[PDB]
């Protein structure tokens, strides 16, 4: 059967433009009723365009028409959604899909290509801003301890949570690095570490701001 | 799977009109009542041998069978004949093709994005040297394929049929569709189908045939002289009627078993 | 065109059967409902589910089926657990050839109700963070029903609004959801205040933990 493949994940500014390709594999592109769909992140979906099998028309949703566009390439078997002039609600996942598939033999069902999550913000990537989670004194030697790292005023996209190299695999609490008022990210995420090591040992947090070039791994400790 | 060929695969041996005459000829023919091998679209087009030549047929109405492939090794390391019969025309090509796992052709999708065969799908070719090119169940489509002195030939006969199961008993004859002086060495073959049918094969042999050309220049009866002692008598008398009698056809001669070779031991 | 909408969650306890519904302006134009369903698991991509309110895709474990007609459509979920825990979007597919549109979603989950005893943890700023930019006090709540939480605050016996707040989707091995907030103040305020606290306010539940700067 055919497989649909999104262009990873992406970030472009408001008032700038984004093009998302979808590769299709096993079999070629033109045979497929390619369609594209928005999702507000973790919320409802919304349409934006697609090839009808009537006329081959790459029609668009009126709420986005002209500003959203579609195009295609057979040489790589990529469909494309191109959305110009980005706005507040365009921090969406964009999904590739098609009611077709084929296997030389003809077929008609609607599989989906996982879709590119995108961020849109006015922010930019920044140097060091990593801190350990200094405890409350009831965590220090408690029924369970808890420990980790804190982050502020940074905007790389990716980040690593686990709070030591290989020693921790339970009691973890990750969160989606939420935006500050300035549009930079912030992060706290929490691991219930062993009650012996908190106050007596130090670990490490791999909080590397990749595109800043400032790839920092920093010590995890009470102080 | 097998079935009886009956009379099938009689063809006009030379491009001469004759009429009301029992012309006798030595050529490659499908022997009378010989078994054909039979095949199906249910997951069947391996590389057959071609031997001296092939009779082929299919009973059709779907028109999913759309060509044939021939050569010694069929893998671009020699020139390989491809015949196609797409839409309305016989179409012929002889390139150094490099066919896919199956002769599955490729097939016609929804027209809204344009619909065409993709030349199989995997690779299909890896060199040119296309020394020749040309362009011209309810039905049985007979064919014959032979090569002699680099003249490859196609013959055919299209007819309606009622017997879904086998090659029909009765008679019909094949005129040449094409003769091709293309000189390629053929010892193996395959058939093309589209990918989403049944076909037949049997091998020609050098045989004497006695051919009844009718009043309309048309071959309408045949004797395969080697079939049986009666058919040897029909050809001995040049006649489809043999009266009550005794007729010398031949001389039964015990074949040499092995070659016994001796010289002085020096 | 065939515009459509649906209820928020339709959730139930483990092993339950539940009914997703979608409601709108008309059928898929040109006949009976071409409406089709798409199942998105927490943190993961949509699968194709029942299509044309009747047709079943590959890999469906029989526990799913279509229902209703006209300006409405429905899908059944049965035996519900992890991975059945998903958002079932409706969408319209009229003739495959008349313009499509998408529902608000219906996120089923293994129902973590009646609502649990909260798990609390709290972290003041560190000793160098008290010197750096605009530091923060941060609080975990773990094992409580999502969106019913408020991981809220009190700074030195005065009520205060959160700086930012967050949630995380369900751990599929435990069905537990969790939440956290980060409170914002100046470094002089983090040095001066020394009893700031995660006074949380959830539906039917409230708890408080207090701390000083870098309280080891
Ligand atoms: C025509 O093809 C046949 C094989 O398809 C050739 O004969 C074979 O040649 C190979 C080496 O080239 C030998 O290993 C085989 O033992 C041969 N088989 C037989 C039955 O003799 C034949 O030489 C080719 N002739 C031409 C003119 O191409
Ligand atoms: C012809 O096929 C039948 C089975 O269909 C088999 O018994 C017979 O031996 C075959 N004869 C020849 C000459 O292949
Ligand atoms: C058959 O295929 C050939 C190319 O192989 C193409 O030129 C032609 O248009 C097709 N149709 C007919 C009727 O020959
Ligand atoms: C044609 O044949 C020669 C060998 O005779 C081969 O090396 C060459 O690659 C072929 N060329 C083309 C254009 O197919
Ligand atoms: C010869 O052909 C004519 C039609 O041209 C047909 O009527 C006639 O019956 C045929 N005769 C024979 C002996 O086949």
């Amino acid at each position: 059967q055919v497989q649909l493949v999104q262009s990873g994940a992406e970030v472009k500014k408001p008032g700038a433009s984004v093009k998302v390709s979808c590769k299709v594999s096993g079999y070629t592109l033109p045979e497929l009723s390619m369609h594209w769909v928005r999702q507000a992140p973790g919320k409802g979906l919304e349409w934006m365009g697609g090839f009808h099998p009537e006329d081959g028309e790459t029609i668009y949703a009126q709420k986005f028409q002209g500003r959203v566009t579609m195009t295609e390439d057979t040489s790589t078997d990529t469909a494309y959604m191109e959305l110009s002039s980005l706005r507040s609600e365009d921090t969406a996942v964009y999904y590739c899909a098609t009611g077709s598939p084929f296997g030389v033999v003809t077929d008609w069902f609607d599989p989906w290509g996982r879709g590119t999550l995108v961020t849109v913000s006015s922010a930019s990537t920044k140097g060091p801003s990593v801190f350990p989670l200094a405890p409350s004194s009831k965590s220090t030697s408690g029924g369970t301890a808890a420990l980790g790292c804190l982050v502020k005023d940074y905007f790389p996209e990716p980040v690593t949570v686990s709070w030591n190299s290989g020693a921790l695999t339970s009691g973890v609490h990750t969160f989606p690095a939420v935006l500050q008022s300035s549009g930079l990210y912030s992060l706290s995420s929490v691991v219930t570490v062993p009650s012996s090591s908190l106050g007596t040992q130090t670990y490490i947090c791999n909080v590397n701001h990749k595109p800043s070039n400032t790839k920092v791994d920093k010590k995890v400790e009470p102080k | 799977a097998y079935t009886n060929s009956f009379t099938r695969g009689v063809y006009y041996p030379d491009k001469v009109f004759r009429s009301s005459v029992l012309h006798s000829t030595q050529d490659l023919f499908l022997p009378f009542f010989s078994n054909v091998t039979w095949f199906h679209a249910i997951h069947d087009n391996p590389v057959l041998p071609f031997n001296d030549g092939v009779y082929f047929a299919s009973t059709e109405k779907s028109n999913i069978i759309r060509g044939w492939i021939f050569g010694t090794t069929l893998d671009s390391k020699t020139q390989s004949l491809l015949i196609v019969n797409n839409a309305t025309n016989v179409v012929i090509k002889v390139c150094e093709f490099q066919f896919c796992n199956d002769p599955f052709l490729g097939v016609y999708y929804h027209k809204n994005n344009k619909s065409w065969m993709e030349s199989e799908f995997r690779v299909y070719s890896s060199a040119n040297n296309c020394t020749f090119e040309y362009v011209s169940f309810k039905n049985l489509r007979e064919f014959v394929f032979k090569n002699i002195d680099g003249y490859f030939k196609i013959y055919s006969k299209h007819t309606p049929i009622n017997l879904v199961r086998d090659l029909p008993q009765g008679f019909s004859a094949l005129e040449p569709l094409v003769d091709l002086p293309i000189g390629i060495n053929i010892t193996r073959f395959q058939t093309l189908l589209a990918l989403h049918a049944a076909y037949y094969v049997g091998y020609l042999q050098p045989r004497t045939f006695l051919l009844k050309y009718n009043e309309n220049g048309t071959i309408t009866d045949a004797v395969d002289c080697a079939l049986d002692p009666l058919s040897e008598t029909k050809c001995t008398l040049k006649s489809f009627t043999v009266e009550k009698g005794i007729y010398q056809t031949s001389n039964f001669r015990v074949q040499p078993t092995e070659s016994i070779v001796r010289f002085p031991n020096i | 065109q065939s515009a459509l909408t649906q209820p928020p969650s339709a959730s139930g306890s483990p092993g339950q059967s539940v009914t997703i519904s979608c409601t709108g302006t008309s059928s898929d134009v040109g006949g009976y409902n071409y409406v089709s369903w798409y199942q998105q698991h927490p943190g993961k991509a949509p699968k194709l589910m029942i299509y044309e309110v009747s047709k079943r895709p590959s890999g469906v474990p029989d526990r799913f089926s279509g229902s209703k007609s006209g300006n409405t459509a429905s899908l059944t979920v049965s035996g519900l657990q992890a991975e059945d825990e998903a958002d079932y979007y409706c969408s319209s597919y009229a003739g495959s050839n008349n313009p499509y549109v998408f529902g608000t979603g219906t996120k089923v989950t293994v129902l973590g109700q009646p609502k649990a005893n909260p798990t609390v943890t709290l972290f003041p700023p560190s000793s160098e963070e008290l010197q750096a930019n605009k530091a923060t006090l941060v609080c975990l709540i773990s094992d409580f029903y999502p969106g019913a939480v408020t991981v809220a605050w009190k700074a030195d016996s005065s009520p205060v609004k959160a700086g930012v707040e967050t949630t995380t989707p369900s751990k599929q091995s435990n069905n537990k959801y969790a939440a956290s907030s980060y409170l914002s103040l100046t470094p002089e305020q983090w040095k001066s205040h020394r009893s700031y606290s995660c006074q949380v306010t959830h539906e039917g539940s409230t708890v408080e933990k207090t701390v000083a700067p870098t309280e080891c």
